[PDB]
RNA sequence: AUAAUAGUAAAGAUGAAAUAAAUAAUUAUAAGACUAAUAUAUGUGAAAAUAUUAAUUAAAUAUUAACUGACAUUGAGGGAUUAAAACUAGAGUAGCGAAACGGAUUCGAUACCCGUGUAGUUCUAGUAGUAAACUAUGAAUACAAUUAUUUAUAUAUAUAUAUAUAAAUAAUAAAUGAAAAUGAAAGUAUUCCACCUGAAGAGUACGUUAGCAAUAAUGAAACUCAAAACAAUAGACGG
């Protein structure tokens, strides 16, 4: 189910993001992280179409909002600076 | 609770084979709720869920 | 394109590079 | 002279069957041409199914696949599968780094 | 994680060849068991001549006592052990290789696995059922 | 002491390099021929010459590819000649 | 307790480059009282006998025999230089103990030295030679060689 | 149908063989089926194979591996010489005897379990007779068997408590015996290597029964004399017997007391001369070889 | 630490043998016989290293309902 | 490179040369860079790349079981990564080596060869986004005749082969093609993106955007001409 897939991806996204924060030059795994985040967006976008009630419940529990899902996301350098991904 | 399952199951099997009834057993009859200390009470304290699954699968 | 034809582009690029080096030099003296 | 070089005479094993051709020079030449180390498999640990990477702390076994100077032998010479050659070379390089080979 | 340490200890005293090795195994073993670790086995390999003359802390060596130590610890503890071995003047060379436990929990030392004994149970069951 | 005196023979030859021959006092020119064989089977002369000048990595890769092809091509050629000889022997 | 320097063997080293041939004859000297010293460990004793000190006795190049410039790296220059060495080893009474020959590189003098030692010029020295070896120095990666010459 | 006919065709009768036609190892018995063509068919290069054999071949005997190949040739060798080795053995009239005094393999004897007392020796031979087995196919004999044997646990958990309960409560020395018998008793019905590929007796070299005497015009023959050749001029190293080449077989020759002086004289050319030998006995080993023992009869 | 001191003494002792890997020492079946016996006998096995069958029969009242059954038969 | 040691008088270089108590040998010390065999870049990676060892973290395979129920493909704009050279700071600097200064060669030699050798080549933190960045061949899907060779999974046994199904590579049928050839695509089809419309002028000029800078991206027109280009054929020629 899309909700389960998103949750399973969330765990891996959280783990992979922690790796990137300690290996900021590991571009191979940064690319993997980006693709995984975009995959989670894709599965949740389908969920919103298929079962809207479950969709809003799922994103609320995962800590996301509708904007995070629908909006185009590239996890680019501006994102790393606007959300202080690496800190300082 | 420093008491361990193995040690507790070694007192319920020695007290049941020696006749001694130290107050520890009464406490053990509360730590586990096993009021009666018999050979068929340690077998029900150590039951593993896997055993139930094996019978549900056969049915 | 063949090497023969590539060589025409090579000459044009060389002359452009030669002219830009020449212009640079002038700017340095004129500056 | 009552002596012949061993390379010019064939010694027929005991219990074997022979043909008149087995006393000729053609047999001598034919045995040289088709002389291959085919009995290695039964004496070759790495051609038995063991993982060569488990021998990284046993230089004596690994020293059977390097030349006198320590150069790892090409797969053309060892006759190993690609995987075993790959694993054997890793074992030897690891053995060299540990200080055993 | 299961780790396999192979250390080349220095033989300073020809009268007590297996002295620094015993003292070193105790030091390493104590680090492991005092940091939530388990020591699975200690396989001595005996005095062997080094492939060449090796150097350490402005000293030269031509022989060493080889020993293997299979132990279970965390990655942080494993790095701490490696750091101590790389600094101890007694140790000439030390390597720690991970032994994968994905498929089975009981793996024997590479030396034993090379001889066909894949688990410590196989080694123990060949010392009780047949010894 | 003498313990360090009677254990120097093996020790001396325990750290061998593999590029040494024990000369045959009878035929000393056969021992030099054996040493030459070691040099050629470890490619010592070839490696030394190849280390005199630097070659770009791309050129090195090209030469390695061509050499392998020629080695494999020769093996395929000899296999076909063997078939020819066998076929000729049987009257084909 | 007393310096007891004694010769154990001789090393005949030949360096055969592209432009010259260098031949060095040396003596492996062993102080036979080293083990009698005080405060000496088993390791120090074994380490002293595994690399015994060496002393140079004869040092020759092809220019010592009058070969100049381009002729120094030729076959004939090496053959004559090898002869002069085999003679100086007999004229110095250094043909009593065993000799170990060490060859270094593969220039044109390597095959001249071998011919001069397996022939009449080296019929005295060859009888004492016990071990031949190669000491060509190769690099596993190492420093960058000069660029290829465009000729 | 055509398929039925093909299965019975003469080409189908020859068992598939890809063994090297040029083998330089030790030969103990024939490896390829000899093919023979009649003179009339040979004149027309007809051998009953797929293609005509080249006219260069003048022999009427060959051995082959493949009817056709990617090289557009037949893989064959124009030789049939193992038949002459068998016929020369027949002419020597020495029956093959068992050095272990085993039952004759060519007779349907009523055997009993005298040797079946080694049930644990051979029941485990199935898993332990794996000298040349793959490292993982042999490992498939561990899980595949374990499940099969583990399926008989209930049967042996009841039989053992109903036929030998004392052992289950006293000692397992006899329990292990009941286990070895149980599996064999439950395996004789099964078919594990039901077909045995081991050579049966002589392998077809000789079907002669020992006991018969050879009548001759000069009386009954008591000792068989056969011309032969001595191969080596020095006894086999580590063995007290020389080697002879008698009738296409290599035998061990035992001399009366001394070695004839022609040995030292001839030297390494000793094989150039023919001596007379007496064939003492002929045995068959498990490798499929014939152990022929001879005696160098010297003119006296 | 008590186990460590006993292990070090028992392995680095002159009597103990050390894996010197200088020769191909000579002599599976042992461990294969323990498996065969534990597969057939199961709970009623004599192997020191038994399988989960024994622990399952215990918690399933089988090793006890058979011990009484055997004893009742003996009666 | 430095120091010691004995031992000497030449050494080094080249086509031949000449420029700048040694060379060689045996020890000891220091420093930076590089990674021999294995090895096929096989394989792996989006490409760029990637082969001395170990460890940590991350990602990656096949089959089976269960599950979701078209959630897919492609992808303007956009985003990210991107060899070598180059640039901005701070370290490092053995070897190599633009430039420069010398030695030769030559009629001349701003070269090819030799010497001394600065930037650079190295590391850390950045800028920049360019290569014959090439398979000069965008991605996806359905499909079509064979062989050989490896690899993988599975199956069987009279146990080591045999039988299957995929992948890779090699040679091909058909088909396609200007041909050379391609060969599971450069075939038969479908979907989406990028790009082209004679040569030269020109990837230039101007403007704009971006960059510390070198530059990078975008990108014309006039004038002139009837050319210009590819594959293949037969020759001629080749130090
Ligand atoms: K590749
Ligand atoms: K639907
Ligand atoms: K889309
Ligand atoms: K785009
Ligand atoms: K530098
Ligand atoms: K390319
Ligand atoms: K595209
Ligand atoms: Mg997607
Ligand atoms: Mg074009
Ligand atoms: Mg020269
Ligand atoms: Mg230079
Ligand atoms: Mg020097
Ligand atoms: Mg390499
Ligand atoms: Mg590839
Ligand atoms: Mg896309
Ligand atoms: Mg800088
Ligand atoms: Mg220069
Ligand atoms: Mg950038
Ligand atoms: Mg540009
Ligand atoms: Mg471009
Ligand atoms: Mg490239
Ligand atoms: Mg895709
Ligand atoms: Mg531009
Ligand atoms: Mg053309």
């Amino acid at each position: 189910s899309s909700e389960v897939q998103a949750a399973c991806m969330t765990v891996r996204i959280q783990n992979m993001a922690n790796h990137i924060k300690e290996h900021r030059k590991d571009f191979a795994n940064t690319r993997n992280l980006r693709i995984l985040v975009q995959q989670r967006q894709a599965i949740l976008r389908y969920l919103k179409r298929d079962n809207p009630e479950k969709y809003y419940w799922t994103i609320q529990k995962l800590g996301l909002n509708d904007a995070a899902i629908t909006d185009e996301f590239n996890m680019d350098r501006r994102y790393m600076q606007d959300y202080e991904f690496f800190g300082d | 609770e420093k008491t361990t399952l193995l040690r507790d199951i070694r007192t319920i099997q020695d007290a049941l084979s020696s006749g001694s009834t130290p107050k520890e057993l009464l406490e053990i009859k509360q730590r586990y709720g096993i009021q009666d200390f018999s050979q068929e009470t340690v077998r029900q304290l150590l039951q593993l869920d896997i055993s139930g699954l094996e019978v549900n699968l056969e049915k | 394109d063949s090497v023969m034809r590539k060589r025409k582009k090579k000459m044009k690029k060389h002359k452009l590079r030669k002219r830009r080096k020449r212009e640079k030099a002038e700017r340095r003296k004129l500056s | 002279t009552k002596k012949i070089d061993q390379s010019l005479s064939k010694k027929l094993p005991k219990g074997t069957i022979y043909d008149p051709f087995d006393f000729s020079m053609g047999r001598i030449h034919l045995d040289r041409k088709y002389q291959a180390n085919k009995n290695s498999n039964r004496n070759d640990i790495m051609k038995s199914g063991a993982n060569p990477l488990e021998f990284y702390a046993r230089p004596r076994i690994l020293s059977r696949y390097v030349t006198s100077t320590g150069r790892i032998q090409h797969r053309d010479i060892t006759g190993l599968s690609a995987k075993n050659q790959r694993r054997l070379s890793k074992a030897i390089r690891r053995c060299q780094a540990i200080g055993l080979m | 994680m299961l780790y396999e340490l192979i250390g080349l200890v220095r033989i300073t005293n020809s009268n007590a060849p297996k002295l620094e090795a015993k003292e070193l195994s105790s030091t390493i073993g104590k680090l492991i068991i005092q940091n939530r670790g388990v020591v699975r086995d200690i396989v001595p390999m005996g005095i062997r001549y080094l492939p060449k003359i090796m150097k350490k802390d402005q000293e030269k060596h031509f022989r060493a006592y080889h020993f293997l130590m299979l132990f279970d610890s965390s990655a942080a503890v494993q790095s701490e052990i490696l750091r101590t071995l790389k600094k101890d003047p007694r140790v000439i060379r030390s390597s720690i290789v991970k032994v994968d436990l994905d498929k089975q929990l009981d793996r024997a030392s590479s030396l034993h696995r090379s001889l066909g004994k894949k688990s410590i149970l196989e080694l123990v069951n060949e010392d009780y059922q047949s010894i | 002491a003498e313990i360090a005196r009677s254990s120097v023979e093996n020790a001396q030859m325990r750290f061998n390099s593999g590029k040494s021959i024990i000369v045959n006092k009878n035929n000393p020119a056969e021992s030099f021929k054996r040493l030459n064989r070691i040099m050629f089977e470890n490619n010592i002369p070839g490696d030394k010459r190849s280390q005199r000048f630097y070659m770009k990595p791309g050129k090195v890769a090209e030469l390695k590819r061509s050499q392998r092809h020629r080695k494999e091509f020769m093996m395929g050629f000899k296999r076909l000649i063997e078939i020819v000889k066998d076929a000729k022997r049987k009257g084909y | 307790y007393k310096p007891k320097e004694e010769v154990v063997k001789y090393i005949l080293h030949g360096k055969f480059t592209k432009n010259n041939t260098h031949l060095t004859f040396s003596s492996v000297v062993e102080d036979k009282n080293f083990h009698k010293n005080k405060g000496l460990t088993y390791n120090d004793t074994m380490l002293y006998y595994l690399n015994l000190p060496q002393k140079v006795k004869i040092s020759l190049s092809t220019g010592c025999l009058g070969f100049r410039k381009a002729a120094r790296g030729e076959y004939e220059a090496a053959f004559q230089t090898s002869g002069r060495m085999f003679e100086l080893i007999k004229e110095k009474n250094m043909l009593n103990k065993d000799i170990e020959v060490v060859m270094d590189d593969f220039g044109k003098g390597r095959a001249a030295f071998i011919s001069a030692l397996v022939g009449k010029e080296g019929a005295s020295v060859v009888k004492k030679v016990v071990k031949i070896s190669d000491a060509t120095k190769l690099k596993f990666g190492g420093v960058r060689s000069p660029k290829m010459r465009r000729l | 149908t055509l398929a039925e006919l093909l299965g019975r065709s003469r080409i189908a009768q020859v068992a598939n063989n890809h063994k090297p036609l040029t083998y330089t190892g030790k030969k103990f018995h024939p490896t390829h089926q000899i093919i023979e063509t009649k003179p009339s068919t040979l004149y027309r290069q007809e051998w009953g194979l797929k293609s005509a054999i080249p006219s260069k071949i003048k022999s009427r005997y060959l051995v082959y591996n493949d009817l056709d190949t990617l090289e557009r040739i037949t893989t064959f060798e124009p030789r049939g010489g193992t038949q002459w080795n068998r016929l020369r053995f027949q002419e020597m009239g020495v029956p093959i005897v068992s050095n272990i005094g085993r039952q004759n393999p060519f007779f349907k004897y009523i055997s009993r379990p005298e040797d079946e007392s080694h049930a644990k020796l051979s029941l485990f031979k199935e898993m332990k007779g794996d000298t040349d087995i793959s490292p993982a196919a042999m490992k498939k004999r561990l899980k595949k068997i374990t499940a099969l044997i583990r399926s008989f646990q209930d049967e042996f958990k009841e039989w053992l408590v109903e036929n030998h309960p004392d052992e289950l409560k006293l000692n397992s020395n006899k329990l292990e015996d009941y286990v070895v018998k149980f599996l064999n008793k439950k395996l004789e019905t099964k078919t594990n290597k039901k077909f045995n590929t081991e050579i049966i007796g002589t392998g077809g070299l000789s079907y002669s029964l020992p006991g018969k005497l050879k009548n001759s015009p000069n009386g009954v023959i008591q000792r068989t004399v056969v011309p032969g050749r001595i191969l080596n001029v020095v006894k086999e190293n580590n063995d007290n017997k020389w080697l002879a080449a008698i009738g296409g077989f290599v035998a061990d020759v035992v001399f009366f007391q001394s070695p004839p002086s022609s040995f030292n004289s001839m030297g390494d050319f000793i094989r150039m001369k023919t001596f007379l030998f007496e064939i003492l006995e002929a045995s068959m080993e498990k490798n499929g070889s014939v152990s022929m023992h001879a005696r160098l009869l010297e003119p006296q | 630490e008590s186990q460590l001191l006993k292990k070090i003494d028992k392995v680095f002792n002159d009597e103990t043998e050390e894996f010197t890997d200088a020769y191909d020492v000579t002599s599976g079946n042992t461990t294969l016989q323990t498996q065969i016996n534990n597969a057939i006998m199961g709970s009623l096995s004599n192997e020191k290293f038994f399988d989960i069958s024994l622990v399952d029969s215990y918690l399933n009242k089988d090793l006890k309902n058979i011990s009484n059954k055997i004893d009742s038969k003996l009666n």
